[PDB]
């Protein structure tokens, strides 16, 4: 336990008070004796949510959709929703979300016997899905008939010749079920025992409450770090500003249920939602929120307690803002959010990164400083689920990139730009090459976990070293002639 | 689990 | 129906002695009567098999394999596969692509119960498909055990403990099968009203000769246009060479039975290849053989007399020729394309052209011009479904493209060049964007079919008009100062 | 019937 004091602690840097940046300083190795993808990812974002990975996906139009919710929450991460479009986009956009990975599923697409095979056309042309049980009415809690699937309606030219729902489907008697108050093991041991794909729940009095898909199992196999809730519904997110018209945005998305929820500004201290955040905790207690955004620790504890329980921190540091140009505000972001997750501790509220992040090796940093998650925009836009579509200048396959302090609200001031970025591809080649290199930084600093890369940092046993403006320009590549850039 | 995430017991010593 | 004469006819147009291109001439426009999807569009080849539409891929190396050729003519075209390498490499090619769609599954992968599971999970690793059938002695005229499809394997611990197959399939006295001597409609209709999944096929004495899959029927209305033989299954082309081993070039293909052949040439008219063409016919009565390089009528006479039944025309004119400047051969291949195509109507023969294609016009005009069919090789290369490999150069996705008469095949000369073009996408969603265009093309010209644009050249009912250098130059964009070309 | 298909009818008619 010599251990000899070579080093710089993070007090011992941030007291000096220069504007530091991720690419301005350095974290130091230390001693290992475990591997590589040995160490998790487990976060947290809320006071109760958690997840097993940190990335999350930035509120924009460049970048989030269902594309990226999915994509993201499916990955493990957690996507938010950018709100510039009318309550009921981002509410089929949730009511797209939330659904698709559900567990014991309530009220599913079912009807009377006396439709048509059009309907189920429509039907899954509304939804993609065409797994639909039958019942005698059409009601969920209803006696149960029977149920239709993709090979019963896949061959038909004989299409609507008043094709009622009696003669052709499955019948009532050749139908496996389970009886009701049944947990999720044994009905997975009652469909690989069906191989059937589907398995309706009834009670003894043959009145569905319930059904199961198969593809649950599939994704679950195929996608084992998975961001999952209790009620087997995937994490969605979404943003809201603080217009007062919000609050009917808020409120039916609300009974569509999303489960986070975040409060966007450029700097969310404001005398209006914290009268929002007083709205919403009477309201809807059960629901958890994040709250930003913050800069720094005054308005950081007069948000808390004002009683927020979780913080969105970073300002004019995107690689898209120019509000630090335009509003003369914000701060170093590395410090920012080094001194408001110091703050952030005193309460236990999480603390999540934004923006400046080139690299890899920025969300580590950050992590490394104490952040809770982070979530990025740039390169995780320009992703074949970001949405729109491409172009190309001059060939170069390449998709916008636009945030909403530029001019694309629908007398003004701009605060960010509008620009494009080239294609990456999908994440699910992409935020594993992430996860696998920020886990490899976080074993050859020497941490089992980043509860330990935190703990180790407060304790300040862990050690790092501010480096100059002619020491990171070493710090890449140099001293040759040319070269390729390329990650994995 | 969240509380214990961060750090896990230390949230004193200012 | 005064209807004025303005304009040119085809043979007054093409015997004032001018090199015309496609670049160089349009066409006039008609009248219309209808709408773009009430056209048809279906051509032909051969004096056989015809193609519900009218392009091909050209066999060169670095084009066209296994992946154009199922997807292509999956998409109601054709392709053809080089002879760059050794034949039993194209042999293994051409056997793939003669499978993905078939018929009554003659000779498929079958087992005896003494596998393991692991066995299967090898035996998918290379085939991709696992939908296995199993018998006693795993030989495939044997009697039957029962069905594993990829229901039964995807949630085990166990790939090898103990996992001989006996104790883990559906035991076979509730699995259906067809009895031997039947046709598909019958067959397809009990799978259907049977709705299990895959039929077996076997005699009285239990012996396997068929099976057949859900599969025949998502491809079918998924591809409703989608080139079938007599048997179902995808058509398929290949390339040959001149040399002497040509003929243990095609006699393996033959055995595994390609439905056309391509003669591949510099230039046609030759000994070589109307004595190779006697050597076909009499051993293949049955199979059908195309002809070229020829670029005028007197090489076409004594090519088609032969008893070749199709044509590959058009010699210095591909993006990659430049036997013009080495070798001062060919002509311009509109020029071309209009006399063998009126000399080739005298006998019944289709022509397909090559070379120089930017765009949907040329080969729209193109087989407005008298061709009936025409094979495009460089505005589909560089794909994803292309061989080789995406990589960059400048900053650009992009892929390699060779001539396949280069210096670069293994005291010569060369007349081939190497190069790389941008990627294009997929081809399921550039393809049905090229069919729009020629279906729009022709929507202008005002002809339900393309049959009687040919025969209403042929009565010169339209007219054509020349292009001159400002013409042309005006004929894209102009004065302007910077714009984005997006075909669709 | 590719004749047909490619023009049908006339078929050469110097
Ligand atoms: N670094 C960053 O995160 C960053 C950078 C640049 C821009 N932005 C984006 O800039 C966006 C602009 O939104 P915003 O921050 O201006 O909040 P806002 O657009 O909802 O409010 C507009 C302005 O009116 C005032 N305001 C706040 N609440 C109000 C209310 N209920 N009623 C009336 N006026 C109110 C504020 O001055 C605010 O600047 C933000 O959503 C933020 O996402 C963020
Ligand atoms: N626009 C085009 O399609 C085009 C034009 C020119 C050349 N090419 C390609 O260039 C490639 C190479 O040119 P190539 O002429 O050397 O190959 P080739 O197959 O075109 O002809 C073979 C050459 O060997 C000789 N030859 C002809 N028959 C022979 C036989 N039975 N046995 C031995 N030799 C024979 C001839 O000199 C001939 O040039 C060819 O694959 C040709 O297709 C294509
Ligand atoms: N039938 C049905 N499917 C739903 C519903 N909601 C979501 N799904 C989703 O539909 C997804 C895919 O459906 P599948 O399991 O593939 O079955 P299917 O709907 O018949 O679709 P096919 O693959 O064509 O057979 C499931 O993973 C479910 O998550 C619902 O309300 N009814
Ligand atoms: N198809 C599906 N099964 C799940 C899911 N979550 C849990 N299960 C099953 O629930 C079983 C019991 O574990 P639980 O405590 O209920 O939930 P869990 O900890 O998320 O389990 P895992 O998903 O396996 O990590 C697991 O073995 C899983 O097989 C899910 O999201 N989809
Ligand atoms: N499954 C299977 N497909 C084959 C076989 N031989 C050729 N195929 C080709 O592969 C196509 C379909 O493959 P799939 O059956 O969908 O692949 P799979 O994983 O086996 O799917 P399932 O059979 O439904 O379990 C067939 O239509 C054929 O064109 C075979 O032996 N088994
Ligand atoms: N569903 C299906 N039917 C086929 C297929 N091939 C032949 N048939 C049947 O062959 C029967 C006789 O008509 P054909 O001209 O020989 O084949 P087809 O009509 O082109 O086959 P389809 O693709 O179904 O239209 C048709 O009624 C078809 O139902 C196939 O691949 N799929
Ligand atoms: N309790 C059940 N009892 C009887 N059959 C069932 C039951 N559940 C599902 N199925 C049967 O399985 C059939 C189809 O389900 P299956 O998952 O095997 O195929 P699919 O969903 O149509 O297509 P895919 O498997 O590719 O998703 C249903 O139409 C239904 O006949
Ligand atoms: N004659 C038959 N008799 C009884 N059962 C059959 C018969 N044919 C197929 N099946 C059963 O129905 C199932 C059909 O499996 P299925 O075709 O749905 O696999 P899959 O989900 O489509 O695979 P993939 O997604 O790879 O295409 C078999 O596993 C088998 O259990
Ligand atoms: O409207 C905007 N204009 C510019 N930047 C924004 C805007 N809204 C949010 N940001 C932040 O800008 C960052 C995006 O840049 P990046 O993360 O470096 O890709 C994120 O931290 C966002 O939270
Ligand atoms: O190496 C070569 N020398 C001359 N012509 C070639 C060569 N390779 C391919 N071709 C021809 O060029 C055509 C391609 O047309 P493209 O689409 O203009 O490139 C092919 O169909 C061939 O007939």
């Amino acid at each position: 336990s010599y251990v000899p004091d070579d080093g710089l602690t993070a007090q011992q840097l941030f007291n000096c008070g220069d504007g530091l940046t991720y690419n301005d300083f350095l974290i130091l190795p230390g001693y290992i004796d475990f591997t590589a993808d040995q160490v998790d990812l487990t976060s947290a974002l809320t006071k109760k949510i958690t997840l097993k990975t940190p990335l999350v996906s930035s509120p924009m139009d460049t970048v989030t959709e269902a594309g990226m919710a999915i994509a993201m929450a499916l990955t493990g991460g957690i996507g938010f929703i950018h709100h510039n479009c009318t309550p009921e986009f981002q509410a089929n956009e949730v009511r797209k979300v939330k659904k698709y990975e559900q567990g014991f599923i309530t009220d599913p697409v079912v009807l009377s016997p006396k439709d048509r095979v059009r309907d189920v056309f429509e039907a899954k042309a509304r939804h993609g899905f065409c797994g639909i049980p039958i019942t005698d009415t059409g009601r969920m809690g209803s006696r149960l008939v029977g149920i239709i699937s993709s090979r019963d309606i896949d061959f038909l030219k004989e299409e609507e010749h008043d094709c009622f729902l009696e003669e052709i489907m499955t019948k009532r008697e050749d139908l496996v079920v389970a009886p009701a108050g049944i947990t999720l093991k044994e009905a997975n041991e009652i469909l690989q025992r069906s191989k059937k794909g589907k398995l309706p729940i009834v009670n003894e009095d043959d009145e569905l409450v319930a059904i199961i898909a198969r593809t649950d199992l599939k994704k679950n196999r195929d996608y084992p770090l998975a961001s999952k809730d209790a009620k087997k519904q995937l994490l969605c997110g979404a943003a809201i500003g603080t217009h007062e018209d919000d609050k009917y945005r808020l409120d039916l998305l609300a009974q569509a249920g999303v489960d986070v929820v975040v409060l966007d500004s450029s700097q969310g201290n404001s005398i209006f939602q914290i009268n929002m955040i007083k709205y919403i905790k009477d309201k809807y207690p059960n629901l958890q929120v994040i709250g930003g955004n913050v800069v720094t620790a005054a308005q950081a504890k007069n948000l808390i307690d004002a009683g927020v329980d979780a913080l969105r921190v970073g300002m004019g540091s995107g690689s898209i803002c120019i509000t630090q140009e335009v509003l003369a505000c914000g701060r170093p972001q590395a410090t920012a959010v080094y001194k408001v997750s110091e703050y952030a501790r005193r309460f236990g509220v999480p603390v999540i990164a934004d923006g400046g992040i080139q690299n890899v090796g920025h969300i580590a940093k950050a992590l490394a400083l104490g952040a809770s998650t982070v979530m990025m925009g740039s390169l995780l836009a320009a992703t074949t689920e970001a949405p729109g579509e491409y172009f190309f200048s001059d060939g170069i396959r390449l998709k916008k990139y636009r945030g909403m302090g530029s001019l694309d609200a629908m007398i003004k001031v701009a605060q960010g730009v509008s620009g494009a970025v080239q294609d990456k591809g999908s994440i699910h080649k992409f935020v594993p090459y992430l996860i696998a290199g920020i886990q490899h930084s976080c074993q050859d600093i020497g941490a089992k976990s980043l509860t330990q890369v935190r703990a180790m940092m407060y304790s300040g046993e862990l050690k790092f070293e501010k480096r100059t403006s002619s020491a990171q320009v070493e710090g890449g590549v140099h001293s040759l002639h040319s070269y390729e850039k390329r990650l994995f | 689990m969240a509380d214990y995430l961060i750090s896990g017991g230390t949230s004193y010593v200012p």
